[PDB]
């Protein structure tokens, strides 16, 4: 219950309370709650004003209406525990998901009383994938390609927004550098982009997702190695619509 | 799906020269759907 | 007025054109588009000097050839836009391979406003004061164009110039002209060439001052060439008027076949409510109660513009759907409140969609009760998708509407608390009935700050080492349902957003950081809110 | 991307295309195939 009192823990391995931490607005909680493997009581999950990273492991669960995994509104809470290499062993206990931000993915992964239309209503995941080619690496700068994606509806794609961050290690999570890209021009040229200076000899971990309005792709998470939005949004739902209505009206069918 | 200033621009590849009728709606049924050149034939003036 | 009338046409080819070298004025809305096999060696040789005057708006959408303006339309002066194209008077998309704009002789609108979207060849907008031509400034849409895209040429032709955001910036239309100054005087009666100001009955430039019968544009109403605020009783007024010879060929042009048969009241082609027609023309008053029903084609009709309600004025009952999805930050305030005014009933569900410049309802003022004989599917009568910016529904305190129908529905409304949607389903009475509405009590009400409660507030005196103060800890009246207190201090202005939460005798708090003669502003805010006083 | 630059950002563009005589879109192009 922090916004301090778990701090005075540290180096615990057993767990005799239960959680009612409150922490709201993760490398600052990283160093004390980080240490965490096993707990024998309730845990809950209150206000979270990005991802439940504190518990590193987590490799058993205790446990003793019974309810052991409570997740309270939130609104940060966009991600959810690595499904790659992390393993949950909860015995006694029950699940219970309020988290509007919370992929559809994150719920459906649980297998490795529940409302269904309350969690998850902006589920801002991306299906597709874009794989990455005509890779270039020089001393000083890294030249990037990906396929084009166009949706249905080529005005409901705003550009693309590319992710980079140096990782001199193959474990990198989205949880920065974004960079905003402008939409390419129908016709074939590839999208691209050039960065500028970089550290030589250091990995990066590079991925582009793109942006939509009310669909859209995300490249995955990629390894090389060297040698205000609401307003735009609704002008271009106004600008959509104008542009609609103009067709409708200019052409009538026989 | 055709949808924004291309779609303008596949009526010149069917009417060609014909002109357009001078007297729901197109975008409902050529872009949030499919439509074929019968379904947009007629919008050329005859 | 030397030509005749124009009684409204649409423009492929430059065929249908010597239509427009007769008639001054047209009638109607002018609408050239669709030219594509079209050259501009072909275009510099037909001119229409004769239209001055524009009903209601013009529109230009890929016109294959065309250069500029100034040879199509020399002597455009004002347009009366009694009919706006989407709330727009000028609309200019697609444009194709322009240059500069040609309509020099432009000097004020009545109604409607000017957009110009996808112009790659043409940038000349930078140059032009929009601000002594129509009233409205931020309903502008200047997107798209070759003015933010590239940096080409602006250079002027000796008229003053225009400071409106910065230093003088010289303001021209074209190459060879500039923009008409007029003083401050001719406030909307133009100026004459000396720019002395004339008489306030003539639009735009005056040939003569004083001469309010020697003008191109009529300010108020045109009669035999003259400019007059009221035509005298013998003739009756589409915003000119003409006598009752014209009113009665034109009633008789439309019994025969066919039509907005044109009535006697002025000449509007309705009565107003409450009134009936018999076989003089004057709309005679009607005995018992006769609503203006107003039927919707197709049932369900979308409203996204001021053209899409302008054909509702007057009505009464509306057999269909009043569905509202309005898009962009230009806020219809007015416009819906002049349109939507006289509706008392609906017979049918009220949808409101993604509307961010609906910032209020409060437009409905005849609007008695809503009824659902044309429901939608969950039996919903009142749907809300999405209100980003709501902050007021209805004033109940005045307005009383009752609803005898279905549920409702009332989601995504960040900016409406629980307190609106409770009241009016206690004024509706709905939940007098025992149903299942459909109200979310988590997206609502989050980014909405509804009080509703004036707590007191007991100040101590303050030290310079530290503040301390305490507040009254006002109880919940059901249970103990208090979760704390929040508290925010950023600074006290003249006349980030940290909070401190406080677990719930007055518990009071503390702060520390102090400077000399400095004033911090402390408020509170309860959770279940309440507030007592904003102070510095 | 001003001044000095130029010739050794524009040089991994389109790679053996020099030249054509402050994104991408305006660097594919600049240079002679």
């Amino acid at each position: 219950t922090i916004d301090t009192s778990a701090q005075e823990l540290r180096g615990c391995t057993v767990i005799n309370g239960s959680l009612i931490i409150n922490i709201r607005g993760a490398a600052e909680l990283e160093a004390n709650l980080g240490l965490i493997e096993e707990i024998s009581g309730y845990l809950k999950i209150r206000r979270s004003y990005v991802s439940l990273s504190f518990f590193r492991k987590l490799r058993l669960i205790r446990g003793e209406g019974n309810y052991s995994f409570y997740a309270l509104d939130n609104q940060n809470l966009r991600q959810l525990w690595d499904w790659s290499k992390h393993n949950l062993t909860i015995t006694q206990g029950k699940l219970f998901f309020h988290n509007p931000k919370l992929c559809l993915s994150e719920i459906h992964k649980m297998e490795e009383d529940i409302a269904l239309k309350t969690n998850g209503d902006q589920a801002s995941c991306e299906n597709e994938l874009l794989k990455f080619s005509y890779i270039r690496t020089s001393f000083d700068k890294i030249l990037l390609r990906w396929e084009p994606y166009w949706p249905p509806d080529f005005r409901d794609l705003l550009g693309f927004m590319l992710f980079y961050k140096e990782a001199p290690y193959q474990n990198v999570t989205e949880f920065w550098t974004v960079v905003d890209i402008d939409p390419p021009l129908r016709s074939q040229n590839h999208p691209g982009w050039l960065m500028r200076g970089l550290k030589p000899w250091t990995q990066y971990a590079i991925f582009v997702k793109t942006l939509v309005t009310f669909y859209g792709a995300k490249s995955d998470i990629i390894y090389v190695q060297t040698d205000q939005i609401l307003k735009e949004l609704e002008e271009s739902s106004f600008r959509k619509t104008f542009e609609d209505y103009l067709h409708n009206v200019v052409f009538v069918p026989r | 799906t055709l949808c924004g200033a291309e779609l303008v621009d596949a009526l010149q590849f069917v009417c060609g020269d014909r002109g357009f009728y001078f007297n729901t709606g197109i975008v409902d049924e050529c872009c949030f759907r499919s439509c074929d050149l019968r379904r947009l034939e007629m919008y050329c003036a005859p």
